[PDB]
């Protein structure tokens, strides 16, 4: 296995954050918006770069 | 019970083979066993303590398992594991200790504590594994009604006994004949004395004998036998048999004559050695009989002749002796010896927690008292209690 | 360090489980671990020796992995393997020895040699496994900070000390009162003597006491306590305290009266035994105090009365004594004992290679000197050095 | 031979790791090994016994394999297994014993019994496995002709010897000078006596010396050396050298002066200690030489002066002594010691079955006789026989 | 000189603020500073000692950055870091000591050791920070 072959854009966040696979992606964009999710969440999702 | 065992070898082979770095495929077979446990446990509640100064700590189970992936182990993996182990350690300790104090006249061979009684339950048996620890090894072989066996360096078979027997005495205690000895642990020292130096004895020879009856048979014993009893080779002032006065012993040592050691089993001579000093083997015996003589020297230089007059006062007391030490032996029953910490562990846990004297063991787990009246109940309880101490020492020393 | 350990259990469980005829699958889990090593190694080069008479040999790695010919190994398989093992053996030996000689005051608990310092490197951690060897087991538990613990037979806790203390003396040394003793290894013998046989003493009783302070606490000790000190039961000519003259000791032995042994910890009595001879347990102590008395016999036969006149000269010197031997015990610090070869291994390697005296250990690794001033630095260095000796003995004896 | 070994570790690791509960996965690697055996055996036929009082027994093989199916283990699984093990146990016992009795001069190293000779056959080699048992470990390394080594507590290197040597004597035996000693097991006690208290000796000092030649080299020895020989500190009446009369020894003990212990190897001093009492290390030696002196006290209180007149009769005999004990050591040759049961096992099996005296071993496997004339043949036979005893003790104690 | 200072407050505020547990954003501003260092270093070789009984030790730099990721710092993260710190500690110690023994008359206020003289170099100034000690 290899990962580049699965690369995906973490639509949100500075640092050209790229994430694992489609599902990984979805989830992020999803939660990002469920307003009742600790400020730490967006943060983590954010800055966490490949 | 056997259950208990596992719990440990699990943790040991765990706190041992699980380190930052090692390759997974070394623990694959292990990891499994582990998890299997957590499962069987989770959903169970326990309670230990309640006696004397022993705290009553309560426990519950609810744990996640362990990854199976990873070629090698990353530090993080360990720490999340060690945290789970430490709860089990601190657990078992409390479990052992709780069952290491209770005694039962009836079934002193069965589980006692609310903690363990629950373990012998069937639903827990799914955890047994790797029984190679000498003690458990023998616990099983016995439960199946078979031939047990242990190993001991300088076993502790002789209850302390230090005394004498005057075969010829008189009020003044100026012309005595008899023996004095010290039986303790794995050693026997015995001296035969004759104040008259066999002056009026047939063939000018005085016969002596010392018999020691073991409370348990010893097999495959390696024994050191030496002439002389150093312990009884010096001047002493001793209390009389009735305690009313004191006598004087002023020994002069001669070589024991016609030494014969017999190791008997049920009255039968199994091994016999005639004047053989050094290392001898006694393969199976429940009794030791030491026979030796004092023979008045037929030829004496002036200095010697002067010590042994034809008439009293007898001022130099002719003495012959023997020393016998059991270096190692095998016994079918547990015993204290000079290397194992079992007796000390059991005695120490009871002392530390101020455990009250019970119906089986003598106060303070006193060895002499225990071995002197080594009843079946004391032995079954001792074995249970020694086996638990050995399970505990695999993790906690 | 732990690294090091593996290297061996690898080889042992190797030179052991790898023989002409065993089914592959009995080593599948093993083989792997092995190879893994070779890999991590190859390429890096090492330097050992470079001190005293120790040779400086250079080791380099260039090895092919291990095949897997199915269904039990063929002789050929072994030999091509054994050839590779022998280079590692001869290696480790040189590695151990090189780190078994260096000492350091500041940080004498860490790796010293260029050889080992390189091993603690991260790129090697990938090897560690099966940490069941009692010593390494305790090495880890200490790095994390927890309850360590070792097992010893006839521990060597008492620095050699053979002396006396005259509580009553005079120039002629014809009416002395005091004690003499021998503390050595795991044994203590002490005698109390009173030339006057307590003729003018209150209640005709002379009190004696002997205190021994251990340099390390011993726990779970199984101890033999016997009345009398045979070592001090015979006539002696001794040097006076000031070395200016010699006195005469002519003992006659009486039973020690009101014997009381106390095992104290930080000034507190943990265990106390009153006149109990035989086997006793001392569960945790840093001090032993033996108190005993000489009581003038209230009733004496003529022969006895003659030894103890109302006026000098006092020609027979009343003596009472005790003998105490620690058969086994547990200590949180490494110690020499009567069974382990660690001290002897370390001392022997240093002697054979003419290793110069260093800043930590006393000349010749002298045990008495070491235990007398058992500083933290000496203990950390001793433990490091003992653990290495134990790793070495798994392969080279 | 190695074959034999396996057979056991197979059973042990079997009667141990196989129980009502555990997961298959923990024994998968094991189960296999096992079956593999049954196969190789089945079809073959054996014969053990036939000598002395040893019963003759024939054995055949025709057994089913093992369910490599199941996940966990159900009680039923065990019992159907244990039944098969018990036949092998009762087998091996008979196999060991049968080869533990036969001796042989020419080739006293290789197998003897019809039972074992058949095992060394090639077709069985398909069974070797896990040789971590200290003894077999060394059995191999010796085949490949390499550096072996065992571990011993209170080894048994000194054949019993208790005697004296009068360097100055006369018919009346009233002014003797010489030494007396006891060499036995791992201990030496030697005393030097001078009835004249060096009154006419140069520098008023009498030199003494005691040399003991070991039959095998001991390495890495931890030794206790103490001043005084308690065994020779009391009054004795001894037989004269020619047995024609008896002399009187009335010792008074002085500290040994200028004590020097040398541990030599092939005439070379390897270790030397000057007046160092307590624990000392002797790293490699085949000889011990103890030199010590009696120095007449230059200053004496009246009581002392009275013991040592300028002219005979000499009534108090000045004596100095030493005690040396080898606590532990390593030897390249098997030896009896204070912990191992090998000698006792071999001696016991031979005694129980009334095995006739053979051409190699002394009657009764007498240790003193054996170690006194420890020929290569006796050592090879002893090692074979000790290794078998150790294989047997893994299952039968 | 000032350079030197940083090297430490870097490590302290490091061996201190970096531990199994802490949430992300409490090291963000820090982490950075750190890496920045490693970079500037790697490639340059050093030398300490040479005087009296002071061991002449050689130092080399070639360490990977960091896994600027994981949320609530996992144990593993630390250990892989601590291993890198310990080389710098044992380093600085040797650096300090080496410059803590040389004296110069004419100009005695300036740096002496081959170790430090090299630090005052411009290419290193990229490190200085938090001069509150
Ligand atoms: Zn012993």
């Amino acid at each position: 296995l290899l990962l580049k072959d699965m690369a995906v854009e973490n639509k949100n966040s500075r640092d050209a954050g790229k994430v694992v696979d489609s599902e990984t992606a979805s989830i992020c964009d999803a939660i990002f918006q469920d307003e009742e999710t600790e400020g730490a969440v967006r943060r983590f999702i954010a800055e966490m770069r490949q | 019970m056997d259950v208990l065992y596992s719990l440990s070898k699990t943790l040991k082979d765990a706190r041992d083979k699980i380190v930052e770095g090692t390759l997974y495929s070394n623990v694959s077979d292990l990891i499994q066993q582990f998890n299997q446990m957590i499962i069987t446990m989770n959903g169970n509640e326990f309670q230990t303590g309640g006696i004397g100064n022993l705290p009553i700590r309560n426990w519950n189970f609810d744990f996640g398992l362990l990854g199976t992936t990873l070629l090698n182990l990353d530090a993080n993996y360990v720490e999340t594991a060690r945290n789970t182990i430490d709860y089990f350690v601190d657990f078992v300790d409390n479990v052992c200790m709780d069952e290491m104090v209770r005694e039962s006249q009836r079934n002193g061979i069965a589980p006692q504590s609310d903690s363990l009684i629950k373990l012998s339950g069937i639903k827990f048996k799914r955890i047994n594994f790797d029984n190679s620890s000498e003690y458990i090894e023998n616990w099983n072989l016995q439960n199946r009604r078979q031939r047990t066996g242990f190993t001991f360096h300088k076993p502790n078979i002789f209850p302390y006994s230090a005394s004498f027997t005057l075969n010829r005495s008189q009020p003044a205690h100026d012309n005595l004949m008899g023996t004095m000895w010290l039986n303790a642990g794995s050693e026997i020292q015995v001296a035969g004395f004759d104040y008259s130096c066999a002056i009026n004895a047939p063939a000018n020879t005085q016969q002596f004998e010392h018999i020691v009856q073991l409370r348990r048979v010893l097999t495959t014993a390696t024994i050191t036998l030496l002439p002389d009893a150093e312990r009884f080779s010096f001047p002493r002032v001793i209390t009389s048999a009735d305690g009313a006065t004191t006598w004087y012993f002023n020994p002069v040592i001669l070589r024991p004559n016609n030494v014969e050691i017999e190791f008997l089993l049920n009255g039968q001579i199994i091994n016999t050695y005639q004047a053989r000093f050094g290392t001898i083997i006694a393969r199976n015996f429940d009794t030791i009989r030491l026979s030796f003589q004092l023979m008045r020297p037929p030829n004496m230089t002036p200095a010697v002749a002067a010590l042994f007059p034809n008439a009293q006062p007898f001022e130099h007391h002719a003495t012959v002796g023997l020393t016998l030490r059991i270096e190692s032996a095998v016994c079918e029953s547990v015993l204290a010896d000079a290397s194992e910490t079992m007796l000390a562990n059991v005695t120490s846990v009871r002392q530390e927690y101020a455990i009250p004297v019970g119906p089986v063991f003598p106060p303070g787990m006193n060895w002499t008292d225990l071995i002197t009246n080594y009843s079946p109940s004391r032995e079954d309880n001792l074995q249970r209690v020694f086996t638990v101490a050995s399970i505990r020492s695999m993790l906690v020393k």
